[PDB]
């Protein structure tokens, strides 16, 4: 799954 | 004689796959008479060749500032690979070498706890929203605040302090209008660190 | 040539009438050929004579360390008086003068708020008691913790951080066995600053 | 009045 900071892609496992 | 300073990439650039981290080899006190500077980059001893030289900059104090930038791979940095920059110039009897890499030590996941303002504070103009980020290693981290998906810029974060267990902790304080907090508005503490799942976690704070 | 470093008194020594604050003029890199050093002290330009020289100390790196200590009056320091130390030595082209005094700016009283551990932290073996000290000026301060009149040494305090209003704030974290917290034990955050009534204030925290 | 830190006299106004 992924993580987003203010719309920006942070990281995905 | 020239001096050299090797800088690590920004925490946010190493933790976000949407950004490009880089190591910067800065050479100061470069002379006007011999500004030709040769750079040799190594990654764990193996010489690499994809570095670029930033445009030369006159410092106005009789010297130039020559800089080389090396792009790194997120995983290479996070995996503790060592980057060495060798600087050669005619005014240098022998080449200067600096080495930098991530801090060595088992990475530990930060625990993030949001703390509401004190009852005693409910009488002032603005209240303080606290975010305690503790138990993390290494100290490379990024902490920000937001509300309704919008970034809140009115905060100050203490530098990381070394705790008694070999980990780091810090506190971030966001200052807002009592009205906002009173109204039930939702505020959040965004933390980015390599040891977090997906290098990310948010902690909400409201009533 | 020798080098000089002038240090201010400890915050606790200036804020407690039961202690004796002092300014310390340290001279390093003193040579064996010429170890004799003359000191001239001044307070707002007026030369004073009650300073004492600490016993000379061999540094083992080919130099001595010569130190002069001047006792100051609590009120003189707190009132912003300037202390100047002049150092003279035959290996020095001209006497060296350093000046130090309290930070200038209107003193502001620190607001102290105790913050309990996050309910989420109860799953851990030990918990964090926070103490927010904000809105103070100057940064000279002393923060400690206690319980039942006994001092609690298991804490870490962030260095003062400059806030957006020109004042300073910091956070102190005391870590205690979860059992102690859940049992109703009362803990207190003791803060000492010149702008507080009687330079002291204590704020308690319990379940 | 006065203030005391762990028994030690701090200050008195
Ligand atoms: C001639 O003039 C030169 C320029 O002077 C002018 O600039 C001002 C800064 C003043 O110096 C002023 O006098 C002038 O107006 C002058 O150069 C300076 O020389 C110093 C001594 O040789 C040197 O000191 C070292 O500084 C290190 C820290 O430097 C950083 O931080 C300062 C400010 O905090 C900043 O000015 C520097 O530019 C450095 O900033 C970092 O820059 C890097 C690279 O750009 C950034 O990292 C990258 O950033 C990019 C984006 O930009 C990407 O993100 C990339 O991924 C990143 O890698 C980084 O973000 C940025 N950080 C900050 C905070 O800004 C110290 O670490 C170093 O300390 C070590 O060594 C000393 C001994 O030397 C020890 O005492 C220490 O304990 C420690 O071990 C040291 O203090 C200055 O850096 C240098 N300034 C510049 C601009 O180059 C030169 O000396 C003059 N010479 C003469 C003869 O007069
Ligand atoms: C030869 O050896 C000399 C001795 O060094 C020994 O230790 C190592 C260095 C070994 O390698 C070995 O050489 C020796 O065994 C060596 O001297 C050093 O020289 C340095 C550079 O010249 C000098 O650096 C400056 O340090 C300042 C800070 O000093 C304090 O902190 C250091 C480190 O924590 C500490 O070692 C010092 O003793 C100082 O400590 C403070 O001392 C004061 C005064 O006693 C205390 O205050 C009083 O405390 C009493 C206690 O009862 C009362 O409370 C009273 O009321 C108080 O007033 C204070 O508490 C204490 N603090 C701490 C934290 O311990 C920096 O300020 C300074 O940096 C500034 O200035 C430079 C230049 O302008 C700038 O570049 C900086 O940016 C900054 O602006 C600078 O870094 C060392 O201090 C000095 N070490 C000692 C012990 O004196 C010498 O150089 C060697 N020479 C050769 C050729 O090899």
């Amino acid at each position: 799954d992924c993580a987003w900071h203010l719309g920006e892609l942070v990281w995905c496992t | 004689g020239p001096s050299v300073f090797l800088f690590p990439p920004k925490p946010k650039d190493t933790l976000m796959i949407s950004r490009t981290p880089e190591v910067t080899c800065v050479v100061v006190d470069v002379s006007h008479e011999n500004p030709e500077v040769k750079f040799n980059w190594y990654v764990d001893g193996v010489e690499v060749h994809n570095a670029k030289t930033k445009p030369r900059e006159e410092q106005y104090n009789s010297t130039y500032r020559v800089v080389s930038v090396l792009t790194v791979l997120h995983q290479d940095w996070l995996n503790g690979k060592e980057y060495k920059c060798k600087v050669s110039n005619k005014a240098l009897p022998a080449p200067i070498e600096k080495t930098i890499s991530k801090a060595k030590g088992q990475p530990r996941e930060p625990q993030v706890y949001t703390l509401p303002p004190s009852r005693e504070e409910m009488t002032k103009n603005q209240v303080s929203l606290t975010c305690l980020v503790k138990g993390f290693y290494p100290s490379d981290i990024a902490v920000e605040w937001e509300s309704n998906g919008q970034p809140e810029n009115n905060y100050k974060t203490t530098p990381p302090v070394l705790d008694s267990d070999g980990s780091f902790f810090l506190y971030s304080k966001l200052t807002v209008d009592k009205s906002r907090w009173q109204q039930g508005n939702v505020f959040s503490c965004s933390v980015m660190h390599e040891a977090l799942h997906n290098h990310y976690t948010q902690k909400s704070l409201s009533l």
